Parts: structure tokens; C-alpha cells; sequence
RNA sequence: GCCUAACGAGCCUGGUGAUAGCUGGUUGUCCGAGAAAGAAUUUUAGUUCAACCUUAAAAAUACCCCAAAAAUUCCAAUGUAUUUUUAAGAGAUAGUCUAAAAAGGUACAGCUUUUUAGAAACGGAUACAACCUUGACUAGAGAGUAAAUCUUAAUACACAUAAUCCCAAAAAA
RNA sequence: GAUUACCCCUUCUACCUUUUGCAUAAUGGUUUAACCAGAAAAAAUCUAACAAAGAGAACUUUAGCUAGAUACCCCGAAACCA
């Protein structure tokens, strides 16, 4: 005949010691620690899955003032960096749209440039 | 010449035929091109998924 | 400098600019998108949603303020209480003729987010029916931007 | 069994609400001898000579003294450890006047801009005890390093790093040292913390100095501009100009505050 | 009605672990594949083999299929992979909606009865089962796109708590 | 996830059972501990023994025979009889 011994009281120390922190029965209750911990682990996954989207929306509007700063809106100056073959990423550019004003500017220059120079070239 | 073939559109929702044809095709995926002879045979089946797809000529 | 291991880029706070935007035709709700650009911080690169980074905002002469089409007159502010029948219906002139800071600052009360940060930033609104500003011996920037 | 699990979980539970303090003998789990020791030592860095003063660097007085201590106390015999804290004493004399002569070229090769007050405000945080200990007990010199009483204690650690220095003179002479030690602390320092406590008394008046040393020319404050705000901070823009040239600008919440600010990026400026 | 606080036939013990096609339940990890209707039944809330599926082996070939011909029933070629044969073993048989063609009903119904097709992330449609976009490895402070989001249409010599058909406004790539 | 050694902001419709479909205003649970519900080899697949024979006086057998190992859980009546 065997024994239910420490086995089940571990696992509930496992979960309770993952249960830390937690408010109410949940960081104390092995059941609602369970209950907690699944809806954790779950929102553990989509956020992690949607914090690109939320990082890449917030680059997007830094970058979104400094060209309007310049002029200039978000999705022209998008345009134009890709038709002048820049593969830089929207992190660097927005590291660039706040620390380093005159590349940003340089770009912005740029870009007007070739937005005149096609206008230009279209008339 | 040779008629290369491109997804552009899913297979779901579709009826199971248009599925065979693209098994066909050799198009497990979609914007993946595939290079293919030109004969009537290939034409009509490329003639049914036609609106799903992308067709252009190359080499 | 240095950087390490994959970090978004806030350091502290920092402090907010006061702006002052001017009356006189200007479109209603029209500048209530702009000013509320301005509320968020959304025109600043270093802007952050929890930092709160949203600046201070002072707009002058709104009962010059002008709506287009027949709207004066069709447009209908509810205002509804607890007891039963105490729905209220203001129309924009009316309220012109009465409280027009009002009508403004409702353009702006619903283009910021809702909880907290909305009342936290509308508190950095301010208007008034006429021009008188103590506030402009102390020195601030002027933004001209009319539609 | 159930029994060595419940009595590692009742050890690793005691350890909790009771803290043992640190020794210096039963650190390392394995034997520690001298000649392992002085081995890895040699393997790691470039490299090493004179054992017998390596290990003289690791010894304090006060393993000696308590050595001793035991002799006198349980009697049984006698020996002499005399020489070695003698021997010490002199290579740590060496070091310290070595270091600084060292410190001394390179502050001088490096910045030949920098003033005499610089210089000295430099080498004294450079040559800092906190600091040099902290690198010490970054470098895990605490592990090799001998101490009866405690390991902990900074005299123990800054001495015998002072020691190791001095031995690193003797035996792999100058240009193995001017490698080692000018690679730590530059790699330390990284702050503006540097000329900060150069700056802690009258910023404006030290500028003074300088500008009057070197060029000759009164610094002139003027006020370009103002934005105010009445309710954190208000912003003033604080101009610092010699001859009609404008050197710095600077926005500030209090005047003073700003003076300070404009004068000490205005300081740095000229360190170059 | 009563027969020891409940008598369409008392209570105790035993048969007895009566019978229950019902209802309420059935506990560790990982990997691959993966089902919604053919006829019958003192049967419809249950069963028995087909319509499928799974394991382990063999021998075959099978489909998308144009003109010879009778929406299909057949067959080249195409590019494909499969289609069974045999040996054991399952479970499933109280389902819906949209689009098209029907029947009943009233050119009613989130209506019922059939045929064909699709169907069921967490993208889009304010939220919402099928509608739109996509077939589903983990990890990554990379990139390129699909659908979608805010607007388009006018002139004559009527329901019952607080509004707008999702905020505020706007205009007529 | 960020953020400070704490919090506000942003991203998300309890579990289970029963169902075409439940966060559902369908079902069960005050919490915790402990107790508590898949135990049957015929034919078959598989691992070995020997092979026209296997198997401890019993049966099978046109490659069989013998042995081992693999799949079919509990609680509940109203009542009947002695």
C-alpha cells in the first residue's frame, strides 16, 4: 500500500511558492493560487506577444512629432525612406528622433528632397 | 515559355476541388512562387484557383 | 554613452511648457484635436503613456470661437440628473450666450483616454470668454496655428 | 527518502532567520593551497614572478599578530613569521609612491589641458580608498586575500592590493603594471563625478581662475531670455560670454542653479 | 382517517452492493494523427453492422481527369502522391447558421422539412458562433502585407429610464 | 508588459459540468487538510523456447505449439419479498 506523504504537500508548496506576491486566498488557497497562476501564465503569453505591437506603436508616434516637428508627416517620411533604400528600423530611428536631432534632421532634409525632386520630375 | 505560379489568397473557406488543384500546383503556402511548364493541362487547373492566385511569366 | 540588454529609452520626467493658441474663427473640436495632441504629449519624441508627459495648455477668446454649417442652433448638449425627467437639452447657442468655455472644453473632454490621465490633463486646460491673462506676465510660448 | 529531504528543507529553512558570518578558511570548499593559488594566477593574467612576494602580498599583520598570539598562549613551540610583514611593508611603501608617480604620467599624457588643481582633485579620487577597494572586492581579491580576524574589514583588502601592485612592480617591472591597473580604473571612473567634486565650491570663481590664467578674460553673465513657470519650476536662460564671444547657454529654475550649471559645463568645455 | 410527530398501506432486520438506457462525478508530462449523420429496432435520452477513424504489415496503384460517348456518369495526357487488401481495435448516430436551389408557412420569423457549399485564433466587423482576411512549430525590444477602420444619395416660379445607429470632431498615398 | 524598493495608465468576458452554443442571470463548490471512483485474454499484435512438432502423460497442429507481456470505473432511488 503506498502513501499520499509529501508528495501533494510539495506541489501545493511549488504552486503557493509561485503564488507569491499575489492577493488575497490566492497567495495563500492552493486552488485559487492554480486558478491565478494559469490566467498568469496565459497573459504572460499575449503580453509578451503584444508588446512588439505596443513598442512598435509607441516608436511609431515619436517618430510620428519629430517629423511633424520638420514639416513633414509619419507616412511621407516613411515613403521616402524606403524609396532611398533605408532598411532602418522604427527603435533606431526613434532612438535617433530623440537623441540625436540632426541626423533625424538630415533625413527630414532627405526626404523633402526627393519628395521635391519627384514633384518636380512629375510636372 | 514558362508560367511561374504565386498565392496570393487562402485556399480556406473554398471548396475542396480548388484545394486539389492547388495540391496540384505544389502550393503548400502562400506567396510562394512555383515554376511550371505551360500546357492546357496545368492551364485549366491554373484557370480554376485562378482568382485565388498570382501568375506571371518568367524565364 | 551606454546601454544594456534591450531597454526602452525614459530616464526620469521632465517639465511641462506652457502654450498659448489663439480665438477668432477657428474651427471648434478642430483645435480640440491639436490640443489635446498637445494635452498628451504626443508631439514630443520623448513622450511616455504613464509618464504623463502632456503639457499646459491656454487658449484665448472662445466665444469667437465659430461653427460651420447650421449646427449653431442644431447641435444639443444632454444633461441629465438623478431624478426622473431631468434630461436637459442646451443648445450650442445658448450655451454660447451663457457659459461658452464650456462648449470648448466638451470638444476636449472626449478626445483624451478615459480614467485618469483624461482629468489629469484637463486640468492643465484652461479658457476664457475674453482676453485677460495674468498668467502672460509670466512669460510663455505662443503657437499660431489657425484653420 | 523522505527523511534527508525534510531535514535539507529544516537546514535550508534555519539558514533564514540565522546569518553565519563569513571565514576566510572555510571559504573554498576545496583545499586551498598557496601554490594552486599562485597558479591560476599565473594562468590568467599575462604575466607573473616572484612567488615568494605574492604571497607576501596576501599576508596582513594581524594574521601574524594573532599567529603569535596562539604561540604565546598554548606554548607549545615557537616560530618566526616576522620577516614576511617587513618584507611587506617596504613593497607597499614602493607601490603607493609608484602608483602615484604612474597616475601622475598618465593624467599628464593624457590631458595636457587639464590645470595643476585638476590634476591633483583627479589623482586623489583616483587613488581613493572606497574605490580601489571596491575594485579589489570586484576582482575577488578577497578570496586570496589572509585575514585572522575578518575578511571583510577595507584596511585588510586596500593593503594588500596596495601590496599586490607593489609586487607586480618588482617582479614584472612597469610595463606589464601600466597595462593592468590603467585598464581598471578608466573602465571604473565613466561618470561626470570626476569634475563634480572638483566643482563642490564656488564653480563661477574657479571658471574666474581659469579664464584669467589662461586667456585673460573677465566671464560675463547675461540673461538672453526668460520662460516662467509659476508652478514647479520656473526657466531663465543664462548666457556665460568672454569678449562679446559667447562661450555657453544654459536654461536653470533658480539663477544661482543656473550660474552653477552654466559655469560648470562652461568648465568642462575648457578642459579640453 | 388512524395503527408511536410524514400510512393509497407502519417500522426493524435480512434478501441487497435489488434495479437505474438517467443524472451528478472520474486525478502526471510530452509527441503524431484525428470524427457532427446509411438503413433498421415495443426504437428516438439506448443499441447492431455500413459512412468515417486509429495501430501494425503487405500487395497495388489512385486521383485532378480533354476530344471518342450516355449537372454529372466514364476515360487519355498533366502535375501528383496515395488507393486499398489483410490482421486487431475504437468511439459517433437528441447539432446549427450563412450563401444558392426548393417545399410548407403569410414573396413572416434567430420557423420547420430537403439538396449543394462554407463554417467555428485572440486580425476586421463597437462588443457578438458562422460574414471578411488567414489554415495553426517554440524562441527574438526585426521586416513586408491581407481584410478593415472616418464621409458621400434628394428635389416641385409615432412608443414607453439618459443622448448620439462605438468617443470627440470632421469634410462634402 | 513597463515603471518606482510601493500604486494609478495601457493589454484580457471565473472554473467545472452539461450543450448547436455559457463570463453567462444554466449546473456544482465557504476555505483548508485528508479520504475518494478502469481490478476480466478467447481470437489477435508483441517478446522468447522448440519445431512437423510443441507442451511437466492434457490438448493443439497443411508452421505450428508453449510461456510471458497489452484492452471493458464508483455513488443514488421510489418499491418488491421474507
Amino acid at each position: 500500500l503506498r502513501s499520499r506523504v509529501t508528495d501533494r504537500y510539495w506541489r501545493v508548496q511549488e504552486v503557493l511558492k509561485h503564488a507569491r506576491h499575489f492577493r488575497g486566498r490566492k497567495n495563500r488557497c492552493y486552488r485559487l493560487a492554480v486558478r491565478a497562476v494559469t490566467r498568469a501564465f496565459v497573459k504572460c503569453t499575449r503580453a509578451r506577444r503584444l508588446k512588439k505591437r505596443s513598442l512598435r506603436t509607441l516608436w511609431i508616434n515619436r517618430i510620428t512629432a519629430a517629423s511633424q516637428e520638420h514639416g513633414l508627416k509619419y507616412p511621407a517620411f516613411i515613403i521616402n525612406l524606403i524609396k532611398c533604400q533605408v532598411e532602418l528600423n522604427r527603435k533606431v530611428l526613434a532612438d535617433l528622433a530623440i537623441y540625436e536631432p540632426k541626423t533625424f534632421k538630415s533625413l527630414a532634409a532627405l526626404a523633402k528632397r526627393r519628395r521635391x525632386x519627384x514633384x518636380x520630375x512629375x510636372x | 515559355k514558362l508560367h511561374i505560379v504565386t498565392r496570393i489568397k487562402s485556399t480556406k473557406r473554398r471548396p475542396y476541388w480548388e484545394k486539389d488543384i492547388i495540391k496540384m500546383l505544389g502550393l503548400e503556402k502562400a506567396h510562394t512562387p512555383q515554376v511550371h511548364k505551360n500546357i492546357p493541362s496545368v492551364n485549366a487547373k491554373l484557370k480554376v484557383v485562378k482568382h485565388l492566385i498570382r501568375i506571371k511569366p518568367l524565364k | 554613452m551606454s546601454s544594456f540588454s534591450k531597454a526602452p529609452q525614459q530616464w526620469a520626467t521632465f517639465a511641462r511648457v506652457w502654450y498659448l493658441l489663439d480665438g477668432k474663427m477657428q474651427p471648434p473640436g478642430k483645435l480640440a484635436a491639436m490640443a489635446s495632441v498637445k494635452l498628451q504629449g504626443l508631439h514630443k519624441p520623448v513622450y511616455h503613456q504613464l509618464s504623463d508627459c502632456g503639457d499646459h495648455v491656454v487658449i484665448m477668446n472662445t466665444r469667437h470661437i465659430a461653427f460651420s454649417g447650421n449646427k449653431w442652433e442644431q447641435k444639443v448638449y444632454s444633461s441629465h440628473t438623478g431624478y426622473p425627467g431631468g434630461f436637459r437639452q442646451v443648445t450650442a447657442a445658448q450655451l454660447h450666450q451663457k457659459d461658452p468655455v464650456a462648449i470648448v472644453k466638451l470638444a476636449i473632454y472626449g478626445m483624451l483616454p478615459k480614467n485618469l490621465h483624461r482629468r489629469t490633463m484637463m486640468q492643465r486646460l484652461h479658457l476664457f470668454p475674453d482676453e485677460d491673462i495674468p498668467e502672460d506676465i509670466l512669460k510663455n510660448l505662443v503657437e499660431e496655428l489657425p484653420q | 527518502x523522505x527523511x534527508x529531504x525534510x531535514x535539507x528543507x529544516x537546514x535550508x529553512x534555519x539558514x533564514x532567520x540565522x546569518x553565519x558570518x563569513x571565514x576566510x578558511x572555510x571559504x573554498x570548499x576545496x583545499x586551498x593551497d598557496y601554490h594552486a593559488e599562485i597558479q591560476a594566477f599565473g594562468h590568467r593574467l599575462q604575466e607573473t614572478f616572484s612567488l615568494d612576494l605574492l604571497k607576501t602580498a596576501f599576508v596582513n599583520s594581524c594574521y601574524i599578530k594573532s599567529e603569535e598570539a596562539k604561540r604565546q598562549k598554548l606554548g607549545i613551540d615557537k616560530e618566526a613569521a616576522l620577516l614576511n610583514l617587513k618584507d611587506n611593508q617596504e613593497l607597499s611603501e614602493q607601490g603607493i609612491s609608484f602608483s602615484q608617480t604612474c597616475l601622475t604620467q598618465f593624467f599628464e599624457d593624457a590631458f595636457p589641458d587639464l590645470p595643476t588643481e585638476g590634476v591633483t582633485s583627479l589623482v586623489d579620487f583616483l587613488t581613493s580608498e572606497e574605490v580601489v577597494c571596491h575594485v579589489a572586492r570586484n576582482l575577488a581579491v578577497e578570496q586570496l586575500a589572509l585575514s585572522a580576524e575578518f575578511p571583510v574589514p577595507p584596511p585588510v583588502l586596500r593593503q594588500t592590493f596596495f601590496a599586490v601592485i607593489g609586487a607586480l612592480l618588482q617582479s614584472s617591472g612597469p610595463e606589464r603594471t601600466a597595462l593592468f591597473i590603467r585598464d581598471f580604473l578608466i573602465t571604473q571612473m565613466t561618470g561626470k563625478e570626476l569634475f563634480e567634486m572638483w566643482t563642490i565650491t564656488n564653480p563661477m570663481g574657479l571658471l574666474v581662475e581659469e579664464l584669467k590664467k589662461r586667456k585673460i578674460s573677465a566671464p560675463e553673465s547675461r540673461l538672453t531670455r526668460q520662460s516662467g513657470s509659476t508652478t514647479a519650476l520656473p526657466v531663465y536662460f543664462v548666457g556665460l560670454y568672454c569678449d562679446r564671444k559667447l562661450i555657453a547657454e544654459g536654461p536653470g529654475e533658480t539663477v544661482l542653479v543656473a550660474e552653477e550649471e552654466a559655469a560648470r559645463v562652461a568648465l568642462r568645455k575648457l578642459f579640453g
